[PDB]
């Protein structure tokens, strides 16, 4: 009603509507899925179909490496993601300078959440309409870490999380296909699961999917078009064989 | 005193008489042993009937005098003609609050319909003293006893003129930084009067 | 009346106007008194109308003429609180000019300074214009007798003669007719008393029904000093026609 | 490693100028279009001044849409030097050029706080009292051809060097149309 | 809705920023600019929408120069464009002073886009409401063509158009563009697209601005050169 | 605190002595007087304790930030220019401190090695070879330097210089840590 | 404003191995007031220490088309202060739409010099004419000003002052004033090693344009 | 804190137009007419001196102001904004250029500085945009003579001949038929007088219109002689006597 | 009533005195990377070996402004300095131009420096910071 005109106004039922509106702005962005494996983390992102005259050499990638061991994908307004990514990179370098140790995944997630929360504490500022997924491994550690951060400044730890547009379908697919007692053992299984989850919403297929795989000792690999195409073709062939009988 | 500045080594006098006040000074400005300016008007005016003479550093005293004249113009716009006590208070505050950066000493002579002429002295440091007469400068030290032996209350105008002329002539005679002509300003009820006396007149005294 | 905003701040209406400035201009005529300024050969005379509806009020404390400095006098048309605010600011500005530039402030420079302040008030959203009209009269050492008027809009201009008030049109037309007849942009009289008498006569024949010594306020600016006449001086001027 | 110090010679010809510096890379003469500047002193301050002047001349060309004249560049250098009034660079600069509209050669020199020293015959920077200013004065003749001016400046550099070891020089001859750069690897 | 558009720091219930959308809508009120990247150069063309007689056409309202290797085409308000262009020039000079190298095009584009985005996140600042077409060359990627809108987003293109008739120009480019065109073919294509999408009877020389970047140097065509190229292409 | 750098046709060799502190006995195997600015750019520093390490770590953090932000590696020339600017800025409003920096890299775009030296005032000079510390060895380098020397010849020259330095040093000169920067990156020689 | 950067670095360089390059320290300057104007003259020879640098130096600075000054001390400081005060005077005259006065320039110079507490080494003689008449002042580097009829400054100021005391009277013509100033500068040239060559003269009269003469002696 | 900021006064309308800028333009279009004509030997700037009261001294207020000895300007709109902008431009001409390069700025750079100052008021949190339009005529060595028009939005364009104010359309129509590349300064002055004659409803003489020219140097206006290289001012404001003489002829 | 500025020296120091630039990992220590000063500039070096005139020049117009306010309070009353300070604060707080540093025209009009030039006006004078967002955060206090 009249309680949605500022971030500093509580509604009678106990809600802040501007935060919900920022989440609504997030929901329009492209889908982004993160899957935690036994020894790897896979981040998949949906890309809009590139236009005929659009260049395909210099377009910014959906997945950005904040640090040699930590990557970050987003969903929402593409312009605010650059600001958040730059701040995260500067903070990671500052922490390495000050404490001689690279940041942990939870530390960077908490810093990003703190920045997003701080940008909600003034009436003359606009909160970032971006929801982020942060993935990686702690230094000299073999435990995968995946976190989700929301515009209000709230962050959570997940084993498989989808954000963005049509994320409810992918979330239901993961809930019906992912079990925390039996995470995928190999990288290939995680990549296949991520591709199959993304194919629920992606209209075309291999040309609208971007995949980044993170493994311990700072092993970050961005899959090429050919590998994702191979995964998509294998998944489609298996689906056709299953539907035949 | 900062190195390389200009020192106001002079002979300053101010005497209160029956009908008002008279402020007198010499006209010599020296830089070491060389007389930089042998015709200098040291009778600085800060208000229509409020005058002053400066000593110490020329730049600091000029800045303080300009600020005091600004302050008195504001006061006159607001409340009217100020008394000599107000001007002396402004001078004292300016000299005292900046005594760690500026070296300045002032002798203030004034007149008004109530107090009928007053003399104040602010030496180095910023203290203020109200006296029937005041002397200052490097050349004053030679006339102290003389000034203590020939001053009378409620003298006439001519007697005060002669007293100031004799005392300043002796100070000029015995001081190396004092010389030139004698300039005197008479502040009474009638108005402001200017007097100048040449060496050939006071050296024969 | 403003439609949406412009009832509070000074921004452009769809027609391209500042309504708050116009309302401040309208607020200047609340006192219902008139003032007239004329130039002599070597003097300037300002005459204002005094009204004392309340018999309990002390007449000596009612005044709209101020002494900004030794040479500059000011006449304010409008409410007295803003009048006193403007008077104090003008005094401060003149003294600061004298301190900073080493010579007395001319009338036109002070008028331009007040006009710049008025422009600040008209452009800033969180500042309001003062609903007064200022008239500075003096005898500049380079321009002779001088009259300069400034309004809430930020506009200042000099006048050979001027009149401001609820009935300014009659006085302005009468002055224009007199100047057309005599073909002189000033008054050819060597004494300020005759100029005061002429201004009193002009005010009498403009407003009508005459007035006494307690219904007038006269200020005279010469090349030496600006001063304000008392009841006896005004009465003596009234006696001489 | 060393580098600090040096000598700069500027001379005016008929319709040309000559600017020469010594050399053991690191050259003390830089051009910002058709204006040349040679700086003697600390290498760090020389590099700082070169970078600042390249910055300012690039901005000037972008705004004015034209190259910067020697007189305007001289005024700019003077103001920039006076900006660091209490932290001045340990440098002495010399400006040479040809005005592209009038053709009159221009040479000027500055102290460490931008006091302009414009001479109509020649200017010596770095060392001007041991064996350079006097020899340049002796060897100077007004209104010389570009080849004569080049020979004169080379002779002056050789005379200064003699008063042998590893020695080189860079000489720029500037006309209204073309500029010739030569070395003295002798 | 009118209850969520008076400020730049408020979200609508659907999650839309109305002031940014209005700033984007304001672009279509300006002239058309076209950028085409060839295999050996870049071509920039601009149509002067607000040009009439009694105007000094010899002395530039849409094409600007940032350094020796980067140029921009402007669509929108000229004053905000000048502000951003001066900022970009200062940034390029700072980069040159610091790293002793020419700044890559993408870094400058990203800096300007970040400034634009920052201007949409403060209550006391309105969006600039300008669109830039950047044409640049650097040793990393070679020739590159970018576009940036008031929202703060930037994109890379092979052939892009902004202004009043973006859809028609994009359709014409899609029909006619080839990946192996030379600079002359790009010039001819840009002129044909401008002539087809113009709202005037003829595409005269007095209402056109042209620029090329090619081996590396820039070239801003004078009115005589523009007229000669129009005659050569048959537009006349 | 003695640092040496020799540029050969295909690589750059940087040698640094073991850091010691007055009155303190330390036994360790580490290189605390050298920071890896980038996979193909190495930096060695020598000077006053405390300030030099802080400056080196500040430079390394800035360069790593640039590498992450741009997904690209700066050239050795740009790295040296940035280091020179930061060093000149450090003493802008403070008493200058003793520091000498040797930066060695392999430009991939030019496919050639490069070496630079910056002193405490911020004077950047490109050199074929350089040294700092003891003030003897420049004559030995001059008589036995060729622009087309191989890595093995440079290592032999470095061994000769190390032996000459050890002979004059009162037997308190410990081992020298040697690193090679070439097209394959940065490696350490245990010989 | 003026930067204080590299102050500590310069002190370290001076105290350890380096010598700061010197600054030009400017030489007779004279000013004579006659019944209807003022004349300001200066020597034209500038020497870099014991070596003559130029035989024709323009040491006369312009503040206003009818207000001129000549300065001694640090040449850069003198030029910068004069140019800044000239810009301020031009802006003030445009603002007031009136001819600038000598007292205004004197006040600006005095306040600016007192701001820096004598760290700006400029000792000036300022002459001019304005609607109020002809004025001549001397300004010290610490911010103190003095008024006189004839003034001298520079290394050879004593000889010039002796000449002025010899041949000055209240009623003087333009030609006599120019001759007196030239004689004072000539005495400073001959009897001192700090002055030489020609003389630069500037004459300002009431109601007439200022007349600038270069190399008056030839 | 809500005191740390103030919302922007100028905001985009749903149609994509800044309302405050359009209203400032509307206020400009209600002002007195001013015009400028560029010739091969100079540029003429002319305007009408309005007078609310006949007793006001017309010479005390001048709508044409000297920016630099080679650059002058005229305004149409609100007088106080003109005065403030003129003072700021005069200060900027010295702070930014003369104290740096030792010379006065060119016409285009000064116009750009003024336009930047005007634009900064359209993206602020408490000042409305300036309600004036500007005609600036100047001369510089490397570009000859130039005439520019500056809008309240901060946009400036060069013109061969232009007019602003109430009768801007009629004046532009008249000047379209009376301009050519062979025009002289005197012909430009005559054309400007004819164009102003069609816009003044009241008395039309030398005391109701104001003119200024940018032509050749005027060494008699320098105030000092002796320096050949000191060029005299090129901006000159025509007196009322000269205007009367030209009107008679 | 001061002519030369006084009390320009610090009385206390700490590692978190610069509130704008503080580390996030250790909030009690400064952030060296975001300071962008050189990386080897401890705060203690700022307490010694400074030019004596630097403090006088840095705070000079403020001292004159304070003296003027004191004179107004002594002669006119509290209202005059209150109004002057209120106007100046309103003008300063309304303005926000992240892309420029030059002051507004109205500020100069209030300061009575419309036609006055000093060396500050002539001379108005990275990896991290110096962008719009940092200035927004500094202005808004977030």
């Amino acid at each position: 009603s009249g309680y949605d005109r500022a971030l500093s106004i509580f509604s009678p039922d106990g809600h802040i509507f501007q935060v919900e509106y920022a989440l609504e702005a997030v929901k329009r962005g492209t889908c982004a899925v993160g899957v935690k494996g036994k020894n790897c983390v896979v981040l998949g992102c949906e890309r809009r179909s590139t236009l005929k005259l659009q260049d395909t050499r210099i377009t910014p990638s959906k997945v950005s490496k904040i640090d040699s061991h930590v990557v970050l994908s987003f969903s929402g307004l593409n312009a605010d993601s650059r600001i958040l990514i730059e701040k995260a990179r500067v903070e990671a370098q500052s922490h390495r300078l000050t404490l001689e140790d690279p940041v942990t995944v939870e530390y960077l997630t908490r810093y990003v959440a703190g920045v997003q929360q701080r940008y909600t504490q003034s009436g003359g500022v606009r909160p970032f309409g971006v929801s982020t997924l942060i993935a990686g491994f702690d230094p000299r550690d073999d435990e995968p870490k995946l976190y989700q951060t929301e515009p209000s400044g709230i962050y959570s730890s997940w084993s498989a999380q989808t954000i963005g547009r049509n994320s409810k379908t992918v979330r239901e697919f993961l809930e019906k296909n992912y079990d925390r007692k039996e995470p995928p053992a190999t990288v290939e299984e995680c990549v296949k699961l991520t591709v199959r989850s993304l194919l629920e919403v992606v209209q075309t297929g291999a040309k609208n999917i971007e995949i980044t795989v993170v493994k311990p000792d700072s092993d970050i690999v961005a899959l090429s078009s050919e590998e994702i195409n191979q995964y998509v073709t294998q998944i489609e062939q298996e689906k056709q064989e299953q539907q035949e009988q | 005193l900062k190195k390389g500045e200009v020192s106001l080594g002079t002979s300053i006098m101010a005497v209160t008489f029956k009908d008002g006040v008279i402020l007198g000074a010499d006209s010599r400005t020296t830089t070491g042993a060389y007389i930089a300016n042998r015709v200098t008007d040291k009778l600085t005016r800060v208000h229509d009937k409020i005058w002053c003479c400066r000593s110490g550093s020329a730049a600091d005293t000029q800045a303080i005098a300009d600020i005091v004249q600004y302050h008195l113009e504001l006061y006159t716009s607001q409340y009217g003609t100020p008394s000599t006590e107000t001007a002396a208070s402004v001078f004292k505050e300016l000299c005292y609050e900046n005594k760690d950066n500026l070296t300045a000493g002032i002798i203030v002579a004034g007149y008004d319909d109530k107090n009928k002429g007053e003399v104040y002295t602010i030496p180095l440091g910023g203290s203020v003293h109200k006296l029937p007469y005041a002397i200052a400068g490097s050349g004053s030290t030679f006339i102290y006893g003389y000034c203590d032996k020939n001053f009378r209350e409620n003298m006439s105008k001519e007697e005060t003129v002669d007293f100031i002329k004799h005392s300043l002539s002796q100070a000029i005679k015995w001081d190396g930084s004092s010389g030139g002509v004698i300039r005197m300003v008479v502040l009474t009820a009638a108005g402001v009067e200017r007097l100048i006396f040449y060496p050939d007149e006071y050296e024969q005294l | 009346s403003a439609a949406g905003y412009d009832r509070h701040i000074t921004i452009f209406s769809p027609e391209g106007r500042l309504y708050q400035v116009e309302y401040a201009f309208k607020a200047t005529n609340q006192t219902n008194i008139n003032s007239l300024a004329v130039r002599g050969k070597d003097c300037t005379v300002v005459i204002s109308q005094k009204k004392v509806p309340d018999k309990l009020l002390d007449p000596t404390t009612v005044s709209y003429i101020f002494c900004i400095s030794r040479t500059i006098g000011m006449v304010v048309n409008g409410p007295i609180p803003d009048a006193r605010n403007a008077a104090l600011r003008a005094k401060a500005e003149a003294a600061e000019f004298r301190y900073k530039y080493g010579y007395d402030m001319p009338c036109d420079v002070l008028a331009k300074r007040m006009a710049n302040l008025s422009q600040i008030y008209t452009q800033r959203a969180y500042m309001r214009p003062l609903g007064v009209i200022l008239t500075f009269v003096s005898v500049d050492e380079e321009l002779g007798p001088s009259i300069y008027k400034t309004d809430p809009a930020g506009y200042y201009v000099g006048y050979k003669a001027t009149a401001t008030g609820p009935k300014q049109q009659e006085i302005t037309t009468n002055l224009e007719n007199h100047f057309k007849k005599s073909k002189i942009d000033h008054i050819n009289e060597e004494s300020w008393e005759k100029v005061v008498e002429f201004a009193i006569t002009h005010m009498i024949d403009a407003l009508g029904t005459e007035f006494s010594k307690n219904d007038l306020e006269v200020g005279v600016a010469t090349k030496d000093k600006f001063f304000t006449l008392s009841a006896e001086n005004i009465e003596e001027r009234l006696v001489a026609i | 490693s060393s580098i600090n110090g040096g000598i700069v010679v500027a001379m005016t010809g008929k319709d040309c100028v000559a600017i020469a510096c010594d050399l053991r890379k690191f050259e003390k003469i830089f051009h910002y279009g058709h204006v040349f500047l040679g700086i003697t002193g600390l290498a760090t301050d020389v590099t700082t001044l070169n970078e600042m002047f390249r910055y300012k001349t690039n901005l000037y060309k972008l705004k004015e849409e034209r190259a910067i004249e020697p007189e305007t560049f001289t005024q700019l250098v003077s103001s920039s030097l006076y900006e660091r009034r209490f932290g001045p660079y340990f440098v002495g600069p010399v400006v040479a050029g040809i005005n592209s509209k009038s053709g009159k050669p221009f040479i000027a020199g500055f102290d460490l706080i931008g006091c302009i020293d414009e001479a109509k015959d020649f200017i010596v920077s770095g060392t001007a009292s041991d064996q350079l200013f006097g020899m340049c004065e002796s060897l100077y003749e007004p209104n010389l051809e570009p080849e004569d001016l080049f020979e004169t400046i080379s002779q002056a550099l050789l005379n200064a060097a003699d008063r042998l070891s590893g020695w080189g020089a860079v000489v720029y001859i500037i006309k209204k149309d073309e500029v010739v750069k030569r070395y003295l690897k002798m | 809705s009118r209850r969520y558009d008076s400020r730049t720091t408020i979200f609508s219930p659907e999650g839309r920023l109305y002031q940014v959308e209005y700033a984007l809508e304001s672009i279509s009120h300006a002239g058309t600019a076209i950028g085409i990247m060839a295999s050996d150069g870049i071509v920039l063309a601009a149509e002067r929408k607000v040009t009439s007689t009694l105007l000094e056409q010899d002395t530039t309202e849409k094409l600007y120069k940032l350094n020796d290797k980067i140029a921009v085409a402007v669509a929108g308000l000229t004053a905000d464009a000048e502000i951003l262009i001066n900022t970009a020039r200062i940034h390029a000079q700072n980069y040159l002073k610091t790293y002793n190298e020419d700044i890559p095009v993408e870094i400058l584009v990203r800096r300007l886009s970040d400034i634009k985005q920052g201007y949409t996140q403060h209550g006391g600042l309105r969006p600039f409401g300008v669109s830039f077409i950047y044409a640049g060359y650097d040793d990393r990627y070679g020739y590159q063509l970018y576009t940036s809108n008031p929202s703060g987003n930037y994109t890379g293109w092979k052939a892009i158009s902004v202004g009043a008739n973006t859809s028609a120009a994009q359709t014409l480019l899609q029909m006619d563009y080839k990946d192996d065109m030379k600079v002359d073919d790009a010039i001819e294509l840009a002129l044909k697209t401008l002539s087809k999408t113009t709202d005037s009877s003829a595409l005269t020389y007095d209402r056109l601005e042209f620029a090329t970047i090619r081996k590396v140097y820039q070239k801003i065509f004078k009115p005589q050169e523009i007229k000669d190229i129009l005659v050569k292409t048959g537009i006349t | 605190d003695i640092i040496l750098g020799i540029r050969v046709q295909d690589s750059v060799i940087l040698a640094s002595s073991k850091a010691v502190t007055r009155g303190i006995s330390v036994l360790k195997d580490s290189d605390d007087k050298t920071r890896q600015l980038s996979p193909h750019t190495l930096m060695s520093f020598a000077g006053e304790a405390g300030d030099t390490v802080q400056f080196a770590e500040y430079i390394q953090a800035n360069i790593q930030l640039y590498s992450i932000r741009e997904d690209y590696e700066l050239s050795p020339q740009a790295v040296s220019s940035f280091v020179r600017q930061e060093l000149a800025k450090s003493i802008r409003s403070r008493r200058p401190y003793q520091v000498n920096v040797l930066i060695g890299g392999y430009d991939k775009k030019k496919n050639k090695p490069e070496l630079y030296q910056i002193d405490y005032l911020g004077t950047k000079v490109e050199l074929p070879y350089g040294a700092h510390g003891y003030s003897y060895t420049f004559f030995l380098l001059d008589h036995h330097y060729r622009p087309d020397m191989t890595t093995e010849e440079g290592l032999d020259l470095l061994k000769l210089c190390v032996q000459e330095l050890e002979k004059r040093m009162p037997m308190d000169f410990k081992g020298v840590i040697v690193k090679i920067v070439d097209k394959d990156g940065i490696r350490q020689v245990d010989d | 404003g003026l930067s204080f950067d590299n102050y500590q670095r310069n002190n370290f360089l001076a105290e350890n191995s380096h010598t700061q390059p010197k600054a030009t320290s400017t030489t007779t300057i004279v000013g004579v007031k006659f019944n209807n104007g003022v004349v300001i003259a200066a020597d034209t020879r500038s020497t870099q220490g014991p070596i003559v640098a130029d035989k024709n130096c323009a040491k006369l600075h312009r503040i206003s088309p009818k207000i001129w000054c000549a300065g001694a001390g640090t040449a850069a400081d003198t030029e910068a202060v004069t140019q800044l005060i000239g810009s301020n005077i031009e802006l003030h005259s445009l603002y007031t739409s009136r001819e600038p006065r000598v007292v205004s320039a004197l006040q600006m110079l005095k306040q600016h010099l007192f701001k820096y507490q004598g760290h700006i080494g400029a000792y000036l003689i300022v002459a001019g004419v304005d609607p109020t008449g002809s004025h001549l002042f001397s300004i010290h580097a610490h911010g103190s000003t003095d008024v006189g009829y004839y003034l001298s400054l520079g290394s050879g100021s004593l000889a010039a002052m002796a000449v002025l005391e010899s041949h000055w009277k209240q009623d003087l013509t333009k030609e006599e004033a120019i001759k007196l100033a030239s004689d004072a500068i000539q005495a400073g040239i001959w009897n001192d090693l700090g002055s030489g060559s020609n003389v630069d003269v500037c004459v300002m009269e009431i109601g007439k344009d200022a007349e600038y003469l270069r190399n008056y002696t030839p | 804190m809500t005191d740390r900021y103030s919302f922007s006064l100028t905001t985009f309308s749903p149609s994509g137009k800044l309302g405050q800028i359009d209203y400032a333009l509307t206020a400009v279009k209600q002002g007195v007419t001013s015009l400028g004509i560029k010739a091969t030997n100079g540029v003429v700037i002319a305007t009408e001196k309005k007078s609310s009261s006949p007793l006001a001294m017309s010479e005390t207020l001048s709508k044409v102001s000297l920016l630099t000895p080679d650059i002058g300007a005229v305004y149409s709109g609100m007088g106080p904004d003109y005065r403030v902008l003129v003072d700021k431009s005069r200060k900027v001409a010295h702070t930014s250029y003369k104290r740096i390069y030792g010379e006065y700025p060119p016409t285009k750079l000064l116009v750009s500085e003024v336009a930047k100052i005007m634009q900064e008021a359209t993206q602020s949190g408490g000042v409305r945009p300036f309600g004036v339009s500007l005609l600036i005529a100047g001369h510089d060595e490397f570009n000859g003579f130039s005439l520019y028009q500056v809008d309240p939005s901060g946009s400036y364009f060069p013109w061969k001949a232009t007019a602003i104010g109430k009768g801007s359309v009629a004046a532009k129509t008249f000047l379209e038929k009376r301009w050519n590349d062979e025009l002289e300064l005197e012909d430009a002055i005559h054309i400007a007088l004819l164009t102003l004659k069609e816009s003044v409803e009241g008395e039309f003489n030398g005391d109701t219109i104001e003119l200024a020219i940018i032509g050749d140097e005027n060494p008699d206006l320098l105030g000092y002689t002796g320096i050949p290289t000191d060029k005299g001012p090129r901006f000159r404001k025509l007196t009322s006597q000269e205007i009367n003489d030209r009107l008679e002829a | 009533m001061n002519i030369v500025p006084q009390d320009t020296f610090k009385s206390q120091v700490s590692t978190d005195q610069d509130k704008s630039v503080l580390s996030s990992a250790v909030p009690s220590l400064p952030d060296t990377l975001r300071q962008q000063e050189g990386g080897a500039v401890p705060l203690s070096t700022q307490l010694n070996d400074r030019h004596p005139l630097e403090s006088t020049l840095k705070n000079w117009e403020t001292t004159q402004r304070q003296r003027q306010m004191e004179q107004y309070r002594q002669i006119f009353g509290i209202a005059e300095p209150m109004k002057r300070t209120m106007e100046m604060e309103i003008v300063n707080r309304t303005d926000f131009n992240p892309l420029s540093t030059n002051g507004s025209i109205h500020r100069d009009i209030l300061l009575n420096k419309e036609c006055s030039i000093d060396w500050e006006d002539v001379y108005p004078g990275t990896m991290v910071g110096d962008d719009v967002h940092s200035k927004i955060e500094k202005q808004l206090g977030i």
